[PDB]
DNA sequence: CCATGGAGTCATTTTATCTTGTGTCACTTACAGAAAAAGTATTACTAATATATGTTGAAAA
């Protein structure tokens, strides 16, 4: 999704890597872990088992 | 906050001892509150943009590694700038980014503009562009002065290296604090100056950490860093003390930065300049820019480009322009006496070639202005004290930016006292706001000086009486030259065989729109 | 502090709510090793142990 | 006028369902897109300033 939203306008030409928001959008990763393994409550929604 | 109803008492303690946890007070006896009750354990247009914002907020947030605590600081801010509308239509990273930047500004952290654009492609313009408008729209105090000080910390982290970047910290750090002492820190982006303070106390450690790999973090050109430095080269007292000790010299010793050291190069009492007045008249009719483009010796037509005329003179050296609605603006005026002569002179070619296009609506929509005081000037005090009517921004432009409402006249200002003054349509108000700031200027000084008189050239309705203001006399001022101004019609021939030569692409989709009009009820 | 903060302060942060944290406790103690530190958002974290 | 056929009502199971399940501390941590409106960024002008920036290149060692 935050890919695209560089690709919907054509700002000249679009390159400009687009990687850089990564950062931008991190810590879905860590954060969510960190959350995940105190609190205790693993949701699982590829299972469907939480 | 209630009072015994005994002993009419003014203070209470609660009693925690006993587990009671009474309430009384100390002259009574009497409780108050025994049994302490004590508790346990959508869709709208504005408030979702609202979340909207915090989304974008949050994302951008610990992206540059901010407290969550700025942000939802700024996130207020942005519902500020909402009610004054200025966030509607302009790119809104521009308004999240400064948004979110004012409230680490104030905080007095480390984060910076430049650094702060490149999680875009955008330019460190547009973003200090709208920056420095939501700066107007709202007002906004003076703190958020950065110094190198508080960036040399997290530059010095990605350093690498080891434990003696600390040193090197302190190395550093009392080096850049003279460095502002010394006087050739102003106006300068201070990202540059902070990066060549960490090469001088690595190398003053002992280190060899290249060019590229300091700018890596600091984020300016290689050549600007060692023009710096070697900036530094020179300073006094640099080459007697550049060995050990560090410094134990905090001696300033002379003050030369290359500001005034410029005016030595080409080398009250002064009096401000006129460098251009612009103004306007209307002609009161409307003609066609593609018959007036023609005919004329300064002339340029694109709509494709811009969708007026140019028009401009070789004497008096104006330009001042013409609308397609047959009104105009008046440039390259250095004074009144040429600009309604000028102003009625580009009539001339028109009332000759075109339309009757009288004078009217003749008045100064701004007047240019600009003058030295010949000594330095420090800034960082200046706005720190006068920012109410000031603005300093390292960063974009060097020099500071003055507000004053009475007279109202924008003053830009410099390390070297150069002062350019506009935002002006009377020179009277320039020599007022010159006047009453000069003693601002004498104020802040670091170690001419009589205004004479207030007003001493005529006023600036003389000089525009010294010009006819009948809009009907032109041949009388007409220069004779305009007279050879007009080019012959095999020039106009040729000449707009080859615009239309390069623009029947233009009028060529025009016109096929135009087409698209019969399309329409189709 | 927790109102909504606005561009006009002419003098005052000051007043202040002061809500010390006693020690409600059957025995007298005492306190050893007082610690202070600051997390990873910075913001000032006091910990001492009784 | 009587045995028959057909249906109408009326017990009777067996399937589908829901309320419970010993007590007390002591901590614990509404979808998305569409259109209308508002406003703005270029899009030229001087015109002073003073950094940055790039390149380049010229000039010197
Ligand atoms: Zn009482």
């Amino acid at each position: 999704l935050s890919i695209d939203k560089v690709l919907k306008k054509p700002n000249r030409a679009m390159e400009y890597d687009a990687l850089l928001s990564i950062n931008v959008h991190s810590n879905n990763i860590t954060s969510g872990l960190n959350r995940a393994i105190s609190t205790g409550n693993w949701s699982l929604k590829r299972f469907k088992m939480e | 906050m209630p009072v015994c109803k005994n002993c009419h008492g003014t203070e209470f303690e609660r009693d925690l001892s006993n587990a009671n946890n009474d309430l009384v007070c100390k002259a009574c006896g009497v409780v108050s509150e025994d049994n302490p009750i004590v508790s346990e354990v959508a869709l709208e247009s504005r408030e979702a943009t609202l979340n909207n914002a915090r989304r974008k907020l949050r994302a951008v947030s610990y992206a540059l590694h901010i407290p969550e605590y700025i942000t939802d600081a700024a996130f207020q801010w942005y519902k500020l700038a909402l009610a004054n509308n200025f966030v509607q239509g302009r790119r809104s990273q521009n308004v999240i980014a400064s948004c979110l930047y004012v409230a680490c500004r104030k905080e007095k952290t480390h984060h910076m503009l430049i650094d702060f654009s490149s999680r875009l492609q955008v330019s460190v313009y547009s973003i200090g562009a709208t920056f420095l408008k939501m700066v107007k729209k709202l007002h906004i105090t003076e703190l958020p002065l950065a110094d190198p000080s508080l960036f040399i910390q997290h530059f010095a982290e990605k350093l690498d290296l080891a434990d003696k970047k600390i040193k090197v910290v302190k190395d550093a750090v009392k080096l850049a604090q003279r460095m502002s002492k010394d006087w050739m820190f102003e106006g300068r982006r201070p990202a540059g100056i902070a990066g060549a303070c960490i090469l001088l106390a690595c190398r003053m450690n002992n280190l060899r950490r290249t060019h590229t790999e300091i700018v890596a973090v600091s984020h300016v050109a290689e050549e600007t860093l060692q023009q710096r430095l070697n900036e530094f080269k020179n300073t006094k007292a640099a080459k007697l003390s550049v060995q050990k000790f560090r410094e134990n010299d905090v001696e300033d010793g002379e003050a030369r930065p290359p500001s005034f050291v410029k005016n030595r190069k080409k080398e009250s009492g002064i009096v401000p300049t006129l460098q251009n007045i612009v103004a306007t008249v209307t002609l009161g009719c409307r003609l066609d820019l593609k018959t007036v483009a023609l005919h004329a010796r300064n002339a340029e037509y694109n709509p494709k480009r811009f969708a007026a005329v140019i028009m401009r003179i070789r004497e008096p050296k104006t330009t001042a322009l013409i609308f397609a609605s047959g009104k105009m603006v008046v440039t390259g005026a250095k004074s009144e006496d040429d600009s309604k002569l000028a102003s009625r002179k580009y009539a001339r070619i028109i009332q000759k070639i075109g339309f009757a296009a009288k004078f009217t609506d003749f008045k100064i929509q701004n007047i240019v202005g600009s003058c030295d005081v010949k000594f330095p000037i420090r800034l960082e005090g200046l706005a720190f004290s006068h920012g109410t009517f000031s603005s300093y921004e390292p960063e974009l432009f060097p020099g500071l930016i003055y507000r004053m409402v009475k007279p109202k006249i924008v003053l830009l200002i410099f390390v070297s006292g150069k002062i350019v003054l506009t935002g002006a349509k009377q020179r009277e108000e320039i020599y007022q706001a010159f006047e009453a700031i000069y003693p601002v200027l004498s104020e802040f000084r670091k170690m001419s000086g009589s205004p004479r008189n207030l007003h001493l050239l005529p006023t600036t309705d003389t000089y525009l009486s010294k010009v006819s203001d009948d809009p009907d006399n032109l041949e009388d001022v007409d220069d004779e030259e305009l007279n050879a101004h007009l080019l012959n019609e095999e020039a106009s021939k040729l000449k707009e065989r080859i615009w239309i030569g390069l623009n029947a692409d233009f009028l060529l989709e025009q016109e096929s729109k135009r087409l698209k009009q019969e399309a329409d009820i189709a | 502090s927790a109102d909504a903060p606005n561009p006009n302060n002419v003098n005052v942060q000051t007043q202040y709510r002061e809500a010390p944290v006693i020690y409600r406790g059957p025995e007298p103690s005492h306190i050893d090793q007082v610690m202070m530190s600051v997390s990873d958002n910075d913001q000032a974290l006091i910990k001492v142990l009784l």
